[PDB]
């Protein structure tokens, strides 16, 4: 081991090498705390920019403790503050994020490295391009990650490729970490060069998938970003502008920090479009009206500001126009807003990307054996999200669905008993003036009374056409939900939890070749554990990916399928509800005039 | 290539 | 290593020593899958024994494949499935367990050990008196966990203390792992059957606290048991049964596996009764009728069947009564069916115990320390279970307020527009019948209109009446919920995850000291890093404890005092609603038959 | 009992 005159640390215990200096995991003398220390290998200019980092105190900063030295040789040390968790590198190598970070982690990542960006620049330390090794990640006192900056004043693709901040690898930065994948790809640096130069204007991405082609210019995330619609559109225009392929068009650091703050200061409202089985997440600012709720809903579910009908916990919601967004109902993904229109959609579903298995390659290569197992761990991971996010529509679609069904059923019978109010005053009208004439006469006589003949034959019509609605309407009828407790998945099937146990295997495969992958050979027995082992999660695969296509899938597209019909059955109906509404209240506007000068009849003989 | 059995040797 | 013909085995992979064999964990020479290998050390009568026990074949015995013999020398060996997963001791000796197994895990415990005890004896396998060592636990192929039976035909506090079967060890293993501790306990072989012989009928626990004193005898599990109370209620009369110091008295096996599997086949229906703020289980046959359901929500929350008021998101719920309870709504902990009566109850709250720190004693003992590790780590688990429960009764508690105004106001409508029909029918009467007297004149007419001047004075104090409950039920007012976003803990708080860092911190601590036991002393270094760890677990656990009990119970006892009288502003205001609508309908039965008198009248001349 | 600090000998 090695010793300073506060602290000491074994060598089998390296945090990194490097050519630089080496980082071990040491611990303080006297009361036995752990910091990392970083022991260089070779003047007073570092150490006054070692003493001005030392004055930093921000949340976003990895603290730089002191600077000491050496016992036995005199070389000089760095005790900083001790990260376990490993950099952003180690947070993106996980099998999960194999296709980009959750939307809730992307946005802590986010708000983190902007935050670190904007207090180095403000006090005025010039630092490097910061890349995702200079991330590190730690646990906060509440559960959530807090991302902090790192050595600020394949490592090389992060580079913009030829005082003033760049923002390349920032950028580059945020698409790695939205999709998995880096934006610019050659097939398998001067190729980087022809191809970042030809990048159009607006493109964020650029496969290149032949020798010396085409290259494919995207402006879009992929379809396996797991982000929402309504974060990729507030934040593919920043990428847009920070990935310019000419720096006199960038936007600075200014700009670039007004609209991130912009997109990090608004909250989400959950709403799950039902005649379109789609779920979305509008991001609203706290101080916005209903009405510009409204215009974002339209932006993404097609649907006119005139015709939203919102349903929230049983009853409907109806946001008066000056209501502000921070009083508007607590919700989830699985407590949604739903809307509801009358004028028909298109039933789209989910939108995934299919994604299958790798060939495995059958040579004893104990370098490919990694990489292999790690892509075929992120295709089983993938597959879990998809059927986990498949399972929740379904969920939402039936809850949906036995909400709409008792709206309806209380506009049927409100209009039913206002029907036979104005039938009530009708068959009065009616008995009364013709009692009346009858016995007066021991004019408009006929005017009213061919009228109010036709009135109550008109009310013939009304009443049987309600009782076919209620026929319909009825539990075991044609507009009955008892189809949708038969098809698509419940979860009382456990089709998630099957899959997250073969995912389990798999992972544990994954993590007993990368330890294999560090010993360069193995013994025999060993190396057929290792044979075995690379068969056997190839099974684990083909076992799952077989149980996702064939359970999650194909029952999900019966259930879509039944789901189409019902909406248009549903339209249907609801559409003639409105058609005998409107009729009755035109019977009620003639009655009340009939029966005024019914009543002055009355009373001038 | 292939698994082979394991031994005790 | 050793060997077999089939099988080889490192002698460093000991699952388990004992006296009688070694159990290894080894694998299979061709197919390298694993197995569990009982190394014997030392006789036809025991391989008859084997051979019967290899022909069993079921989901809750361990299956024996093979019996073969040792290479090296000539030594019995038995080839067993590998559960990698440990005993049920193991399950009990994890901190979260400490109190007590969750009811989910408890169930299936259950209906596994009785699964694996009827399949023995219907084939006629005499075996022993199973323990909490017999129980083996592996991860079946959907998550959830199946327990199996394994070498059958302190290890000595589980039996009787003195073909049949005895139940006296499986009812100690249910108490164990209901509520974490043993029934009987003297304080620190003769005191056992003294204390179990002088036991009263019933009893099934007795605590002796001082030295050669008086025995606290028990008839319920603690306060402190994490089991609800619908099962308890159902569980202590079997545990009662069994645990029976006299052996002519217990049930033996055909009416303990009759009532246990009248355990098993119910299903539950999660009820949060609203006034006095507590959840229920109720457990119902898949086929009984809704009379059951009310009688089993009578026995818990003392609610006679003629009051209960359902409430199942948003609407209300009429089960009629002859509803299978298998039709009825599906529900879980976070979706129950509120129960609001009309009549004052008692508001409870949450009962649980008040569990305290240990005091850490200061010596370096080495044994000691684990001992202290446990206990104080299995404190601060029964914290975070009751802090997550406090939070999901204030949940709950606000969902269903704010469900239950809605159902307020559509009531106060509907008696306001029926009241509207029956003012414009009123003064109809009114008008028409003193029209026609004051035309017709150029007898009873005074006692109709005397009466309809009171009507209609009757009608103004209706109306009055009606403005000033809408003046209370208007947001802003006096019944309004805006007190329950400002008290009470909230989600975004997060006071369970900063729990569960502290809690992840002590479980680290733990795992360091049990394995610090098993080698018998330290280095310097070690020791000192020992200590340092041995104080800082004190500083988590009282920051811990001093976070649950400032921000947690104190907030919760502030919403339960708030609580408290607005159920009683609620229940004054629905009873004057109901007054007024009795009221009206008066009015209304009184106006019928004025009118037919009126319309009489009118006819007639 | 108490801890005392850590050496390198």
């Amino acid at each position: 081991m090695q010793s300073t005159s506060n602290h000491l640390w074994l060598l089998s215990d390296i945090l990194g090498q490097g050519a630089t200096a080496n980082v071990f995991r040491g611990r303080h003398k006297k009361t036995g705390d752990l910091f990392a220390i970083k022991v260089f290998n070779n003047v007073d200019v570092q150490m006054r920019e070692f003493e001005v980092l030392k004055k930093l105190n921000h949340k976003n900063i990895v603290k730089l403790f002191a600077i000491e030295e050496e016992t036995t040789t005199r070389h000089k040390v760095l005790i900083m503050e001790f990260c376990p968790c490993g950099s952003l590198y180690t947070v993106l190598e996980e099998p999960s994020n194999a296709y980009g970070l959750p939307e809730s982690e992307f946005l802590i990542v986010l708000r983190d490295v902007v935050g670190g960006m904007n207090h180095l620049r403000e006090n005025g330390i010039v630092h490097r391009n910061i890349k995702p090794g200079n991330i590190m990640r730690v646990i906060g006192e509440d559960g959530q990650s807090v991302y902090k900056l790192t050595d600020f004043g394949g490592t090389e693709e992060y580079l913009h490729p030829d005082a003033t901040v760049d923002l390349w690898s920032i950028g580059v930065t945020f698409y790695h970490a939205a999709t998995g994948s880096l934006p610019f790809r050659p097939f398998e640096k001067e190729v980087m060069y022809k191809i970042i130069t030809g990048k159009p204007s607006g493109a964020i991405s650029g496969v290149q998938k032949a020798e010396n082609g085409p290259i494919d210019w995207s402006g879009d995330m992929p379809v396996s970003c797991s982000l929402s619609r309504g974060l990729q559109v507030l934040l593919t225009p920043v990428l847009a502008n920070i990935l310019e392929a000419d720096q006199e068009k960038c936007w600075g650091f200014d700009q670039f920090f007004a609209e991130t703050s912009d997109i990090l200061h608004r909250m989400v409202i959950h709403v799950f479009s039902l005649q379109q089985m789609t779920a979305h997440k509008i991001y609203i600012h706290s101080y916005n009206t209903a009405t510009i709720f409204h215009e974002l809903v339209y932006k993404q579910t097609k649907i006119i500001s005139s015709n939203q009908e919102l349903i929230y916990e049983g009853r409907r919601l109806v946001l008066e126009p000056g209501r502000l967004a921070q009083h508007f109902p607590k919700t989830t993904e699985e407590n949604p807003i739903f809307v509801v229109s009358r004028e028909p959609l298109n039933t789209i579903g989910l939108i995934y990307e299919k994604i299958s298995l790798p060939k495995v390659h059958p040579r004893y290569d104990l370098d490919g054996d990694a990489s292999m197992a790690k892509a075929i761990t992120g295709v089983v991971c993938y597959a879990c999200r998809i059927a986990s996010t498949l399972l929740l529509y379904q969920e939402l679609m039936r809850k949906g669905i036995r909400w709409l069904i008792e709206l309806i059923k209380d506009d049927y019978n409100e209009t039913v008993h206002k029907k036979t109010e104005v039938v009530i005053t009708l068959d009065f009208c009616i008995r009364n003036i013709e009692k009346t004439v009858k016995v007066y006469e021991k004019g408009e006589i006929s005017d009213i009374h061919t009228k109010l003949l036709r009135l109550s034959s008109s009310q013939g019509t009304i009443e049987t056409s309600l009782q076919d609605i209620d026929s319909r309407l009825s539990p075991g009828g044609s507009l009955a939900d008892a189809w949708a407790h038969q098809e698509g998945t419940h979860p009382k099937d456990r089709n998630v939890e099957k899959l997250q146990v073969l995912l389990n295997c798999m992972t544990e495969i994954y993590y007993q070749f990368k330890k294999d992958k560090a010993e360069r050979r193995l013994a025999y027995n060993e190396e057929q554990i290792h044979k075995f082992d690379k068969q056997k999660l190839y099974y684990h695969a083909t076992k799952a990916m077989t149980h996702f296509t064939d359970e999650c899938v194909k029952k999900y597209e019966a259930f879509l399928n039944k789901s189409e019909e019902w909406i248009r059955k549903m339209l249907h109906l609801r559409k003639q509800l409105l058609s005998l509404t409107n009729q009755c209240f035109d019977i009620e506007e003639e009655v009340s005039k009939y029966q005024e000068y019914t009543n002055e009849l009355q009373e001038t003989l | 290539d292939l698994p082979q059995p394991l031994r005790s040797d």
